RNA sequence: UGACGGAGCCAGCGAGUCUAACCUUGGCCGAGAGGUCUUGGUAAAAACUCCGUCGU
């Protein structure tokens, strides 16, 4: 909570939310990031699956906030119609396609359309590998859009055994709300680490501050390992910064 | 290839003429391309590699 | 709503298109930051 | 039966472009035109003194 | 002998009588054929009725559900230089003379 | 040994391959019953030498057709030239031959591409 | 038509163009196909949608009038209406 | 939840908590 | 002789260690050269058959 404290982070919080008024160049940028300067390499090599970081205090989102694309296993037609059905999952999703049906209707400038039209993308974690090549370069670049990992149903896989299809419209809504209202992460091998912690006029410093400790707690806690704890040896120093912004260090070691 | 002009108005005024690859390889500028300024076809004696870099000899 | 307006209606209605011989139509902390880094590099 | 008046420019001229409501849509085409033609009339002048 | 048992102005816009109410509301502008699904299923207007058969109470809820989105939940998504060319083209002409 | 033919049909570049053997009157294709052969609209062209015959002759066999290459109605092409050919050929080989001729008969009386290959080879003029 | 602006071919403005066109003034008179046309359109016939005409010109061209058109009355304007549909291949509303 | 086909699963899977299953 | 969605399904050519983007926002290491990560924008079998919805 220290870093909390330190008015330095509360100074350049306003700094960076008064240029982007200012600045016609930042008018498009709503977002709100944090570089962090890891002191040793993570090791993890970046393997594209977003890894949710609870934040507790405050949530970034609900879903009914954002467009959602599911790409599900195929047959579509099990999930599809059961999502829609259901009253919890009826008005979930924008759209519910299946991957064989989304490589062949999007193509070429049919994805770069594909992109922008939708803020969140989550897949079942069955399919999840083959997106890359589907979905193409834009989506798995920058980390903006990058699918999210869910689980249809409760059940398990055993081996020399067959896996029971259902799906769980209750469960789903479940994990989409703790996508959305949490921040993710992607580790990679090197110093430099990116996490959203807020959204311009939606968010008051002080709620974007918590979000930054929240985010730190859980990156350094050794206890959250898998997901967390990632950051061994403490931190360097963080900056904040928007998508076109400069950097404004916040903490520095 | 691309780099080698800025427009296609450039390409015009060197079409037929040689060039070469660092590998040796011997070529001809046949064509500019419509998209994007600057671009242009050739044919080689051989096929190329991306790592090729082609050169025009002038004074 | 009162009498009067329904007679307008249905007086226009009799005198409610080309007839005879008509004729058609004639016609500063943040600017100090980024100047810090490019110190930097220019230091280097 | 309904009655409608032919819609028609008086002094019609064919090889005249057509009459345009906006006068920058026009003048804009205009220009497009004009660079079409001589962007084709340099670089066939070029190639030829090329050759 | 005694048994007792065609176009409607919304937001601005006609909606004929005679065609289902979802696909009559369509072409309000804005509101697609999902978007009216689910803001029929809101008023709890029986989809197979047709616009005319529509009573008041049930278009005002429509009205207010159209109007107050956030209210009830709806979901967010349902919510010169070619003069310079030409001289510069005029330059590279000159040039080449 | 189990009494056995295997024959051919062609139609473009689709080719079927029969294999006739005795049996129940087991009668697939690709695997699946002859009833599941698409289109639906021209099921009844592969249909052609089961009726033309009648049914009593393929209670004691059984076919097993595979078809590649093509489309769907020259793949129907194939497997209905495919089907005759081991028809008459098994007839041949493990039946009488007055049953053979009159399978023969039948056939090209009905329709001669059944047992001969309709290849449209070019023919300048 | 012709150019001079195009204007439809007439026995009395043009005279020497058609000299040198070859074709007898005597046949170059659109005003007949004129005064058919307002006889023709104005009758009550065409008013109970019971009519409708077409015009075969000396050239080989074929013209659908539709019933509605209400085609000017002075001779000048008409000949204007003529240039532009011989020309644009359509007239309309 | 692990699942021998797919490692990637258990880590980023969406932590699911008693106020995300209950209805707003 | 439509649009949308889903489902079923049928080719033949083609195999050089060779096949292939651009422009940015920043962190770190490095004497330099440069290396690695982060980041936003721009560009980039079908017919056929069946089923359902709207409707000219």
């Amino acid at each position: 909570n220290d870093i909390i404290k330190s008015g330095l982070a509360e100074k350049a919080l306003k700094a960076l939310i008064l240029q982007c008024e200012e600045n016609p160049s930042l008018k498009n940028d709503k977002d709100i990031h944090i570089i962090i300067n890891t002191g040793k390499k993570m090791g993890i090599n970046r393997d594209n699956i977003p890894r949710i970081i609870p934040l507790t205090k405050y949530k970034l989102f609900k879903p009914r906030d954002l467009n959602i694309l599911l790409i599900t296993k195929d047959p579509s037609a099990l999930y599809r119609e059961t999502l829609t059905k259901d009253e919890h999952t009826s008005e979930l999703f924008k759209e519910i396609i299946s991957v064989k049906n989304l490589r062949r209707r999007f193509k070429g400038s049919k994805l770069t359309q594909l992109y922008k039209d939708f803020d969140l993308v989550v897949a079942d974690y069955r399919v999840h590998h083959l997106l890359p090549e589907v979905l193409g370069s834009r989506f798995y670049h920058g980390s903006k859009k990058l699918p999210y990992m869910i689980r249809m149903s409760k059940e398990v896989k055993l081996k020399r055994q067959q896996m029971v299809e259902k799906c769980d419209p209750i469960y789903v809504r479940a994990q989409l709300r703790s996508i959305c209202k949490n921040t993710s992460y992607i580790p990679n091998n090197d110093n430099c680490l990116s996490v959203r912690v807020g959204y311009i006029q939606k968010h008051s410093i002080p709620e974007i501050l918590q979000n930054i400790q929240d985010t730190i707690n859980f990156l350094t806690d050794k206890s959250k390992r898998p997901q967390g704890g990632v950051i061994k040896g403490g931190i360097i120093s963080i900056f904040v910064k928007t998508s076109n912004s400069t950097s404004l260090p916040i903490y520095q070691f | 290839i691309k780099d080698m002009f800025s427009s296609a108005m450039e390409v015009a005024r060197f079409e037929g003429a040689q060039i070469k690859t660092v590998s040796g390889i011997r070529g001809e500028i046949k064509r500019a391309l419509s998209k994007p300024e600057g671009h242009y076809r050739a044919a080689f004696e051989d096929k190329i590699l991306m790592s090729d870099i082609v050169i025009l000899r002038s004074w | 709503r009162t009498l009067r307006f329904y007679t307008s209606k249905i007086d226009q209605q009799e005198n409610k298109r080309f007839k005879g011989d008509d004729d058609i139509p004639y016609k500063d902390y943040y600017q100090q930051v980024q100047r810090g880094k490019q110190d930097k590099k220019i230091s280097r | 039966i309904p009655t409608h008046a032919p819609k028609y420019e008086e002094n019609f001229n064919p090889d005249k472009k057509s009459y345009d409501p906006d006068r920058t849509r026009s003048e804009i085409n205009k220009m497009k035109a004009q660079l079409k033609k001589e962007r084709k009339f340099t670089m066939k002048e070029i190639r030829k003194d090329a050759k | 002998s005694l048994v007792v048992q065609h176009i409607l102005r919304l937001l601005n816009t006609n909606v004929d009588g005679n065609i289902k109410i979802v696909y009559a509301l369509t072409t309000i502008k804005g509101v697609g054929r999902r978007y009216s699904n689910l803001v029929c299923k809101k008023a709890d207007v029986d989809l197979h009725k047709r616009a005319g058969e529509l009573t008041q109470e049930e278009l005002e809820r429509i009205v207010q559900i159209m109007q107050n989105p956030t209210h009830y939940k709806i979901p967010a998504w349902f919510l010169t230089l070619a003069n310079n060319v030409e001289s510069k083209l005029r330059d590279d002409l000159e040039r080449l003379k | 040994a189990v009494p056995s033919v295997q024959t051919f049909g062609k139609k473009k570049s689709a080719t079927a391959v029969a294999h006739v053997k005795a049996g129940k009157g087991l009668i697939k294709v690709n695997g699946s019953p002859i009833t599941l052969v698409e289109p639906e609209i021209l099921r009844f062209k592969v249909y052609e030498p089961l009726l033309l015959v009648g049914l009593d002759k393929f209670s004691n066999i059984d076919i097993r057709v595979r078809v590649t290459g093509g489309g769907h109605v020259s793949q129907v092409y194939a497997i209905r030239q495919a089907i005759a050919k081991g028809l008459v050929a098994y007839h041949q080989k493990y039946v009488d031959e007055q049953s053979k001729n009159e399978l023969k008969k039948a056939f090209t009386s009905y329709d001669r591409t059944l047992l001969i290959a309709d290849s449209r080879r070019p023919e300048p003029k | 038509t012709h150019k001079i602006k195009y204007v439809l071919l007439n026995c009395d403005d043009h005279q020497g163009l058609l000299k040198k066109m070859g074709r007898d003034i005597s046949e170059a008179r659109p005003d007949i196909t004129h005064q058919c046309l307002l006889t023709l359109l104005d009758s009550p016939i065409n008013k109970a949608g019971k009519l409708q005409v077409y015009i075969q010109t000396s050239r080989g061209i074929l013209i659908e009038v539709n019933p509605t058109v209400r085609i000017p009355r002075t001779f000048k304007r008409f000949s204007g209406l003529m240039v532009q549909l011989l020309h644009k291949l359509s007239i309309r509303s | 939840v692990k699942d021998h086909r797919y490692p990637g699963l258990t880590p980023g899977l969406a932590p699911v908590g008693l106020s995300d299953e209950e209805d707003s």
